[PDB]
């Protein structure tokens, strides 16, 4: 059971047989313009009015071209049956408008975390072991035709965010997950040297993307960019994303949305000037396993 | 269950999937899976316990 | 456009004509063994193992002889997409266990009431304007063969129970609506003569079943009799029963149960011998309508 392939000759003066020994595969060795070649590595757009159960919105990426889908019945892990909230969970909640001003350094929020206090979704995700969502993400900032300013809009799969400690990994549940409030970036990285008393906190640096990577390079992940004088909002549709089917929403947080004044934020010649962010989170294709007693995590 | 045959009861017997607090009374284990047992009428009860698990397998 | 339609002759010494003058119908004349004729009014059985969600149970009537069912789209009123919660609501849910003596006068509660703060049932019933469910009801209890005692267990469809004071339909809303602890009869009638702090309570005393009604004609409801010498358990299926498809379900009560003692307690020579009853009731075939913030009843 030989396998003769065809080498690629180069340096002129044309086959090459492998036979694999072992009946484990690990064993065997490796057998190797504008258009994007990667279309779904370049934030493709939905190419108006977007309702979801009751709530309705009137700059749309999907997340590497996939729209948020149901587990299919072939990578189903979990066995028992599955709870689909439907529109009583799957709706647009709107979060805590936040004020950009000429000095904000950014923001940030976990996703399920931002929605555990929303309704019935945040019931179905605290009830349940198992969770599992995608999200469409609309972010609304409206100014003058006299008001300049850019902000880049990332959504970012295992969004892990560095400590402000000497202590690796050592930032606590209640710091890591501030449900809709969210965080903002700092310009700069501050050690917390109360060890006594730490504050087991991020802290998360703009230009380095709270994970010490250059922000500049941010656009690799999903993203949008909300510019002042061309658009008021952007919108990201998000499908889940995770090694696993389905996992704890307690636990994992699967999406976090990064907010970056790229352009800083300025008015005809009024030093103080700020204008509201408002977040829009619709979760998509709900479905949870594992109805039991309903959780009650720690707090403050 | 091993008592005379002129005993009777009905038990619960519940399981919870992990991340709450663990059942501490028939209240909450109620909420869970849960199977509902006559002694009097069987003297041997069965519940499953369906594989339900965020990864997919755990470690021993 | 004459009708003639044929006469029953009684007495003999034979058709008789009839035409509508008015374009309104209501303007219209009226036209005119142990076999049960009205089968489905003796309380039908359903004629083991019952699971419903991840609950499971190891005598059982239909109400009516009509299994709970969705509403059709023929008779829908409201136009919102319904949530139907599925496994997460409809569920097994056991109450609090009642103790059954030799002096008890019987106990009784409503549904919904009942199942209010009980998982995701409760959440949804009280996130939603309207909420629609029919229920399996599975009283059980469990005594040795020398016990003697039998309960009768009672389906009424808009139970109301009468009040303690000379003031009509004075019953508050709390004390209407007492959850899954219930409330019990009364061997007699006692008028509440507080008239500076009136508790405003039900009085329903036992022989009238609590309405004014003989309680032996309670049998007309659907039922089902625990003998202790003969069955542990009863099963009650009650679809939803109402004068509309759909209702709110924190204000109105759709049934109510009653077990009454109809054979005393009684046990070898002991005066003293109790037997715990436990209620579970499934929500069966829940829809819910009119998603807005959570309803939150005044209490105490």
């Amino acid at each position: 059971g030989a396998q003769v392939s065809s080498q690629k000759v180069g340096a002129h003066e044309i086959n090459y047989t492998t036979i694999n020994y072992y009946r484990d595969s690990a064993s065997n060795a490796a057998s190797k313009d504008f258009a994007q070649d990667p279309s779904k590595f370049t934030e493709p757009v939905k190419d108006m009015q977007l309702t979801l159960g009751n709530s309705t919105i009137t700059n749309s990426v999907v997340a590497y071209g996939r729209w948020p889908e149901y587990i299919k019945d072939s990578e189903a892990n979990p066995v028992d049956q599955p709870t689909e909230p439907a529109v009583a969970a799957c709706r647009f909640y709107t979060l805590d408008t936040v004020t950009w001003r000429k000095e904000s350094r950014g923001w940030w929020w976990k996703l399920p975390d931002a929605l555990k206090d929303m309704g019935l979704f945040g019931q179905n995700m605290f009830y349940h072991y198992l969770g599992r969502a995608g999200y469409t993400v609309h972010v609304q900032c409206n100014a003058s035709k006299f008001h300049q300013g850019a902000l880049g809009v990332f959504a970012v799969p295992e969004m892990c965010l560095a400590g402000d400690s000497t202590t690796h990994m050592f930032t606590k549940y209640e710091n890591a997950n501030p449900g809709e409030k969210g965080g903002e970036f700092k310009g700069s990285f501050t050690l917390d040297t109360n060890a006594t008393n730490p504050a087991r906190n991020f802290c998360p640096v703009d230009y380095l993307f709270g994970s010490g990577v250059l922000a500049g390079n941010a656009f690799v992940y999903p993203h949008q960019i909300i510019n002042l004088r061309t658009n008021n909002c952007a919108t990201l549709v998000l499908p889940y994303v995770n090694s696993l089917s389905i996992d704890s929403m307690t636990k994992h947080n699967n999406w976090g949305i990064a907010i970056l004044p790229l352009a800083p934020l300025d008015f005809a010649t009024e030093s103080s000037t700020e204008i509201p962010i408002t977040l829009t989170i619709a979760p998509m294709c709900c479905e949870f396993n594992g109805l039991r007693n309903i959780t009650v995590p720690r707090t403050q | 269950f091993c008592g005379s045959m002129m005993a009777t009861g009905k038990l619960l017997v519940s399981y919870a999937p992990p991340g709450a607090e663990a059942p501490k009374s028939r209240k909450e284990a109620m909420l869970g899976t849960h199977v509902i047992w006559d002694i009097g009428l069987q003297s041997s009860c069965t519940m499953v316990v369906p594989w339900i698990s965020n990864t997919t397998y755990r470690l021993t």
